[PDB]
């Protein structure tokens, strides 16, 4: 059975002011939360790093 | 807040649709327990 | 998929389903899960709280339910302040003791 | 978009027990007792300490095999 | 309808969020090792 | 006899995606034997064509150059001119011709709308693109599978239910002109689905979330004074994300060719659901 | 009051012998999607909560440490070690 | 201290003692820069105000102290 | 027997108290759909739902001491115990239907992930045999279930409206060629006409 | 063969996304963090960004 397909609406709709206005707020909140979580993860990651070793050192 | 994160993941990710409301609630309970533990432990 | 791999996969998923079902529905395991679920519900949905819906006329609400927040705050603040005072007293006592013992 | 942020408590968790308000004083008593015990132990350990450094503070080292630790000058 | 100690609940939730964010991000306790090359010296 | 094909399918999918991005908006000229001089006098329509019944067919734009001085100025008129004069295999739904049935809803040049009452850019330079409704499965050409839309419409019980017998049975359910005008601008929906195919929440969750149109119909049956199942309908639409998924984008009221305002109806429904949730606690005590 | 007549009837009168066989494969597929979204998504948050304190507060997890003193052994070219137990504590604030 | 990289030990008579000194002097500058950065971070943090600083200086800046000792 | 007195008092209190609520909880469970029948209790208000689920087992299993019971009290306790057992069976039935619903929804989710626009890596033109067999057997079981609920028009209608929805969506997801006539043979009889 | 139909320059998912998303994602980050980060960094340096040299940096081995 050949599965049916469709043309995604957002690929063929003229850009509108409503999309912009609403997705702007959604992206603002997404950016805020992502920035907070990424800052936490960045602090964790950098603090996880090892200490600098000597030159040509084994173990 | 937690509710909103779950709602966004459900509405945008097709795979996340697999989870029941019961599994979501279990994640909610575990997250609340972990948050309480974090708050308590940081001060110890 | 290949029908041989199909046989293997069907057998494996059947084994997984059977293992999960047995572990969940076994007598002692079933009882353990059944009790722990209710314990978790009690803990999560009936944890101690300071804010709650008041559905009773002022004549039908106890005094405890009007001053519980204040009692809790008094207890916690008193505990913190008393621990601070005990820390200071212990600092002074230790300093004096080790001073009088030498130098 | 819809506004959803708020600090108000959710009605799902706002119920009381049959006999009155939730068990707040009873749990706070336990919390205060536990905090008292924990902080008392911490204070007692912390404040009554001194560092005594003399020959009697040193003992002979040994391996996990129990033998005396000695390393050659290889 | 009335909610006992609603304001206390709001402030407790706000405090919990603030404390959790403070410890998770350590926003206030930054690192200044990156600024050391860009700092003057005394003594 | 068959074997595992995860690798072949994966490679084919990636390669096809890349190629389609390179060759997006594939176009085939209906009549290549046209002198570029002639095309100065004719406007270009890019019509989406796809016949899943034929195993050898794939989606594609087809370019038709037509003289716009031969038929009236509407999308449906141009589509039917192309069908009758150029290629009568084109497929599209059409009943009313005056924007009432709502069958001809299509993506008329970037905007979902009824093709029968929508004009097209008269300029001969900019091409016009006619495609089916976006997020609906395509059956053939400009014909989509609106079955799910109707199935959702059925779930709201769109029939007057009354819990109180009529006093005399020789009269009509009384309703003052105010309780009737309360429905004005709300019962004119023709179920074209043009709005709901433009709602992003309906793009993401077609099944769990009812469309703006169906929810507007539920609101119409709720605000109606003659029906007595107000609270029951409110509760029914309050399940999971049948209504909560709406994010008040407002595109629904912008696209509606009939001029209706489904966004306002959904806002009122949300307010009523919130009040219902609160007073299920406040009242019963 | 809501007219729950039909739901009340459904609750009162339900079959007590009707059951449906469950395709084990699909049940397992859904459950393992759930496990995928637990271990690989909520696992990140859980491990962060569990470990980040152990990264920013390490001294409270290792209470006792050891210190050594050494002496030479010339006649055998050896080194003699004396160990000592200490309470692992901050140093050089 | 800006110690020179050229060891002053005699390699002919004290080989290991010369090698140890050479390696120490070679890595001393880099490790000194790291130590200075850590100490600057510690003292600047201690100069903070209330929660941003002093109120929680000694107890919560533990990884920095551990790095400094290492 | 002080411990016996306390055990019996606890059992009586919990069981009788919950028995007055079983009607409401069961009605609410019926009201929602089969995707998450306990959705209202998890999200909106736990109207003694978890209490019923927990104490049904105790009512079934824990013993009784009639000498600690009155006459009318013992009759009331037996009635409440029977009500709790009825709730146990009702919950089991709802769980079975809900899991079957999730089976069908799993099939539909696989199809949807197949036809998703973001699916640039696993796009398949032709449905494979395994999912076709799964669809056929799932629809067979669904038809058998509908038949088995001929004595309960409300239950039959709810099962249709809830579970058959995803069967209809699966029907819409694919073209009418290949093995389609055979796969949806049972569905084409009545259900297909309902979902139009 | 996957055929994609897309208006790159006018569809809501296209150049309009490039114009919209970057200026909306960074709204709260900039307007909050930058003042907040500046306050957090400067409040330490009431007197200056001085490194009190605990080690003899000016002393070089002869
Ligand atoms: C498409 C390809 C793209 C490729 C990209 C490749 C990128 C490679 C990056 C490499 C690593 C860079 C690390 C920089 C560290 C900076 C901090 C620092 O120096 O710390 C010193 C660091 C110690 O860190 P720490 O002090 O403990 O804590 C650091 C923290 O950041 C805390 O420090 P802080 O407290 O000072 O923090 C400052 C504060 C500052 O915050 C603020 O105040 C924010 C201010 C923002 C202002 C922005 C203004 C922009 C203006 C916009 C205008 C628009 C107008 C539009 C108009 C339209 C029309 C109207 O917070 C932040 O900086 C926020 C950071 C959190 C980020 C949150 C988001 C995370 C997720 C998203 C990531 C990006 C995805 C992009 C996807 C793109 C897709 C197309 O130690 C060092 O000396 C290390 C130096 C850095 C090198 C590390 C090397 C590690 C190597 C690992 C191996 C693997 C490498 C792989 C490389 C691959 C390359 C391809
Ligand atoms: C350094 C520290 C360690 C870092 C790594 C830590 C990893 C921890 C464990 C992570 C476990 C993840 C898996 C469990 C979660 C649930 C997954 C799931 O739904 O399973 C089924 C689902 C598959 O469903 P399906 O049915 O096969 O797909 C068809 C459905 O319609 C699809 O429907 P759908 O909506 O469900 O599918 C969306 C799907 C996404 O899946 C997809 O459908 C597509 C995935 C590939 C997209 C690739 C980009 C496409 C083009 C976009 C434009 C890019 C432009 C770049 C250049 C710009 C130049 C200016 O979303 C997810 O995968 C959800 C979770 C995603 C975030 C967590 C994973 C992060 C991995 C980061 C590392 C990846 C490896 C290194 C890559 C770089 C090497 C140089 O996911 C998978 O099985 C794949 C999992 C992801 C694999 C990696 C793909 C790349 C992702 C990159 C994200 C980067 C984010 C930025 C921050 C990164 C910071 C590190
Ligand atoms: C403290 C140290 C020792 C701890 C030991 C813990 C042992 C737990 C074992 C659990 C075993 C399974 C239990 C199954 C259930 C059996 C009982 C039952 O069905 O309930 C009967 C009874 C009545 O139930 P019901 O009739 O169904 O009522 C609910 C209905 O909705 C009807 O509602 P209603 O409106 O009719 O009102 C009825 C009311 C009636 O309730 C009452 O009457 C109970 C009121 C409280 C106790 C009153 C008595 C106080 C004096 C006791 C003296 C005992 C002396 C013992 C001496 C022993 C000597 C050998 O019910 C309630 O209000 C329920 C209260 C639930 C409280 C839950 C507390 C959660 C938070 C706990 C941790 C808090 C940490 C805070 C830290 C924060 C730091 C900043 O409820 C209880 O027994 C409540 C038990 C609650 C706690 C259980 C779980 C504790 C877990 C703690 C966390 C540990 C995590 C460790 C890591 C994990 C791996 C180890
Ligand atoms: C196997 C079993 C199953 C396992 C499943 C897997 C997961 C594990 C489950 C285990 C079960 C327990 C889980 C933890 C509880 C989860 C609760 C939850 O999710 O609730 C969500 C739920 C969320 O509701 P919501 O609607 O979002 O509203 C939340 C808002 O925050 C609204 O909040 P609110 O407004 O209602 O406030 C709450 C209330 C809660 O607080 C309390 O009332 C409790 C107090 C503490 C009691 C601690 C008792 C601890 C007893 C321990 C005994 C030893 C145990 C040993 C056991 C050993 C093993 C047997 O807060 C307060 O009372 C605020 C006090 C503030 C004091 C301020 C001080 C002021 C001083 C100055 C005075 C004035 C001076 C003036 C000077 C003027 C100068 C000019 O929370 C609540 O509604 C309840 C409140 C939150 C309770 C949190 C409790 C956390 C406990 C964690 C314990 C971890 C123990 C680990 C042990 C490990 C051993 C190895
Ligand atoms: C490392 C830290 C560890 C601690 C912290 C843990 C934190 C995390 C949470 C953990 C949660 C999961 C726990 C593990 C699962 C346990 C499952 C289980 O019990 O399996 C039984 C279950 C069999 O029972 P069944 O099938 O439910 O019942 C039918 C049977 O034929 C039997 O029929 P039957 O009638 O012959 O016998 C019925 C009854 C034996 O019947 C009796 O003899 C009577 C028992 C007491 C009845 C309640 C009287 C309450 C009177 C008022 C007390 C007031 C106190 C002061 C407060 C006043 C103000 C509120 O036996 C049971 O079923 C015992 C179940 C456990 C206790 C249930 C009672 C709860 C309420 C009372 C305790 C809590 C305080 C509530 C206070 C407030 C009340 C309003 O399955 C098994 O046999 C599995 C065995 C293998 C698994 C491990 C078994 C462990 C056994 C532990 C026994 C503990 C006894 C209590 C010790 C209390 C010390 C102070
Ligand atoms: C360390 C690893 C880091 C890697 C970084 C990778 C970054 C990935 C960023 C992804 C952004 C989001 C899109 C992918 C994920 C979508 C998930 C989702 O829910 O979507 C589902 C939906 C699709 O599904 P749907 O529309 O079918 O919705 C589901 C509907 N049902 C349930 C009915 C099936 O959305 C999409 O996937 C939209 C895809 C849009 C793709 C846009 C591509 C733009 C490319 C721009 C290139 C610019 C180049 C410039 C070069 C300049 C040179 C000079
Ligand atoms: C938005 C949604 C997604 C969000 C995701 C969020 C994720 C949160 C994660 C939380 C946990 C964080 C854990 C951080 C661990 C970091 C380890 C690391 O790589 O550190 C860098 C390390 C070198 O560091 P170090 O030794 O300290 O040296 C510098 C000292 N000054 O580097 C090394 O030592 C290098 C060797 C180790 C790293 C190997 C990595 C292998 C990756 C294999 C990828 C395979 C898949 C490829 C796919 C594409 C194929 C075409
Ligand atoms: S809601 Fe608007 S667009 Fe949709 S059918 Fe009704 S009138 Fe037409
Ligand atoms: S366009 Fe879309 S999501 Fe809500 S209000 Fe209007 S429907
Ligand atoms: S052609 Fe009649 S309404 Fe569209
Ligand atoms: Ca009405």
């Amino acid at each position: 059975m050949r599965t049916k397909l469709y043309n995604a609406a957002y690929f063929l709709l003229n850009n509108n002011e409503s999309f912009g206005h609403s997705f702007g707020i959604r992206l603002k909140i997404v950016g805020l939360n992502t920035w907070i979580v990424g800052y936490a993860v960045s602090r964790y990651y950098f603090s996880s790093l090892r200490v600098k070793a000597a030159q040509d050192e084994r173990f | 807040m937690f509710k909103e994160l779950i709602h966004i993941f459900r509405t945008y990710y097709i795979t996340f649709r697999y989870l029941k409301k019961s599994n979501i609630n279990f994640l909610k309970n575990l997250s609340y327990t972990l948050i309480a533990y974090y708050l308590i432990i940081n001060f110890q | 998929m290949n029908h041989s791999c199909q046989k293997v996969f069907e057998g494996f998923v059947s084994a997984l389903y059977d293992t999960s079902y047995f572990f969940r529905n076994f007598g002692p395991f079933k009882a353990t899960i059944h009790y722990a679920t209710y314990a978790n519900y009690l803990a999560q949905n009936w944890a101690p709280r300071v804010s709650y819906i008041e559905t009773s006329t002022p004549a039908y609400t106890l005094a405890k339910n009007k001053y519980a927040v204040y009692i809790v705050y008094g207890l916690i603040g008193g505990a913190l302040i008393h621990n601070y005072m005990l820390d200071n007293k212990a600092a002074q006592k230790s300093q004096q003791y080790y001073l009088k013992h030498r130098d | 978009a819809r506004l959803w942020w708020t600090l108000d408590p959710s009605k799902y968790y706002l119920k009381q027990i049959s006999s009155g308000g939730r068990n707040e004083i009873l749990f706070t008593v336990l919390g205060v007792t536990a905090a008292y015990w924990y902080f008392g132990n911490k204070r007692c350990e912390h404040y009554w300490r001194r560092q005594i450094d003399n020959c009697q503070s040193w003992s002979r080292a040994q391996n996990i095999n129990g033998n005396n630790l000695t390393v050659k000058q290889y | 309808l009335p909610i006992r100690n609603i304001q206390f609940a709001r402030y407790h939730y706000l405090a919990a969020v603030t404390v959790f964010t403070y410890f998770a991000t350590r926003c206030c306790l930054l690192d200044y090792k990156k600024y050391y090359p860009l700092a003057s010296v005394k003594k | 006899a068959e074997s595992n094909d995860a690798t072949s399918i994966c490679l084919e999918s990636i390669s096809g995606t890349i190629k389609g991005l390179q060759k997006a908006n594939y176009v085939v000229e209906h009549n290549p034997n046209l002198t570029s001089e002639e095309k100065k006098h004719l406007k270009q329509f890019l019509v989406y064509r796809y016949n899943p019944a034929d195993p050898h067919d794939q989606p594609k734009y087809v370019s038709y150059w037509c003289d716009i001085k031969k038929f009236p100025p509407m999308f449906l008129d141009a589509i039917l001119y192309i069908k009758n004069e150029l290629d009568p295999t084109l497929s599209i739904r059409r009943s009313c011709r005056e924007g009432i049935c709502g069958s001809c809803a299509v993506n008329c040049d970037g905007l979902h709308t009824l093709a029968c009452i929508s004009g097209f850019n008269r300029d001969l330079s900019k091409p016009t693109i006619i495609t089916p409704l976006g997020h609906m499965f395509i059956l053939k050409d400009l014909v989509v599978d609106m079955t799910n839309f109707y199935a959702q419409y059925k779930m709201i019980e769109p029939y007057l239910k009354r819990k109180t017998p009529k006093p005399d049975a020789n009269k009509e359910y009384p309703q003052s002109p105010e309780q009737r005008a309360l429905l004005d601008g709300l019962y004119e929906c023709v179920l074209c689905a043009a709005c709901s195919t433009s709602c992003p929440s309906y793009w993401w969750h077609p099944d769990r979330y009812l469309g703006p149109a169906i929810l507007q119909q539920a609101y119409r049956w709720i605000v109606d004074s003659r029906d007595e199942y107000t609270q029951e309908r409110i509760e029914r639409i309050a399940e999971d994300v049948r209504l909560d998924d709406c994010q008040q984008i407002g595109m629904c009221s912008f696209t509606c060719p009939k001029g209706l305002n489904p966004q306002l109806s959904l806002k009122n429904l949300m307010d009523m659901v919130k009040d219902f949730r609160q007073k299920r606690i406040e009242q019963e005590v | 009051m809501l007219d729950d007549t039909k739901y009340i009837q459904m609750a009162q009168k339900f079959p007590r012998n009707v059951s449906v066989q469950l395709n084990k494969k699909l049940f397992v597929t859904r459950t393992w999607f759930r496990n995928y979204y637990f271990v690989g998504v909520f696992g990140i948050f859980a491990y962060f909560i569990y470990n980040q304190p152990k990264i920013f507060a390490p001294f409270s997890g290792y209470p006792t440490t050891v210190a050594y003193k050494a002496q030479p052994d010339f006649l055998n070219d050896q080194v003699i070690f004396y160990s000592q137990q200490r309470q692992n504590t901050l140093k050089n604030f | 201290v800006r110690l020179n990289l050229k060891s002053n030990v005699d390699q002919n008579e004290y080989p290991f003692l010369a090698k140890w000194d050479k390696d120490m002097r070679q890595n001393y500058e880099e490790y000194q820069n790291r130590i200075d950065a850590t100490t600057y971070h510690l003292q600047r943090s201690q100069r903070g105000i209330a929660v941003f600083g002093e109120w929680m200086y000694p107890r919560y800046f533990q990884k920095d102290i551990l790095e400094l000792e290492v | 027997s002080l411990v016996s007195l306390f055990k019996n008092t606890f059992l009586k209190s919990r069981v009788i108290g919950l028995s007055f609520q079983a009607q409401r909880v069961m009605a609410q469970m019926a009201k929602t759909d089969f995707e998450n029948p306990d959705e209202h209790f998890l999200l909106n208000d736990a109207m003694k739902y978890n209490e019923l689920v927990f104490y049904g087992r105790l009512a079934e299993n824990w013993s009784i001491n009639p000498e600690l019971f009155g006459k009318a009290e013992l009759a009331k306790y037996n009635e409440a115990k029977q009500t709790l057992i009825d709730f146990n069976q009702y919950h089991a039935l709802v769980q079975n239907l809900h899991e079957f619903y999730w089976e069908l929804k799993t099939i539909y989710l696989e199809l949807s992930r197949g036809v998703a626009t973001s699916n640039f890596h696993n796009k398949r033109e032709v449905t494979h045999s395994i999912i076709e067999s799964d669809i056929k057997n799932s629809i067979h079981k669904y038809i058998q279930l509908i038949d088995d609920l001929k004595d309960y028009p409300e239950w039959q209608h709810k099962v249709r409206e809830e579970i058959g929805y995803y069967a209809h969506m699966i029907y819409t997801s694919v073209n009418h060629d290949g093995n389609f006539p055979e796969i949806f043979k049972e569905f084409n009889k009545v259900d297909s006409l309902y979902y139009f | 063969m996957r055929r994609i139909f897309w208006n790159f320059k006018t569809a809501f998912v296209g150049l309009p996304m490039f114009s919209l998303a970057p200026k909306n994602i960074l709204v709260y980050p900039i307007v909050v963090g930058v003042p907040l980060y500046t306050f957090i960094v400067l409040q330490n340096s009431v007197r200056g960004f001085a490194y009190f040299d605990e080690y003899d940096s000016d002393v070089k081995e002869n």
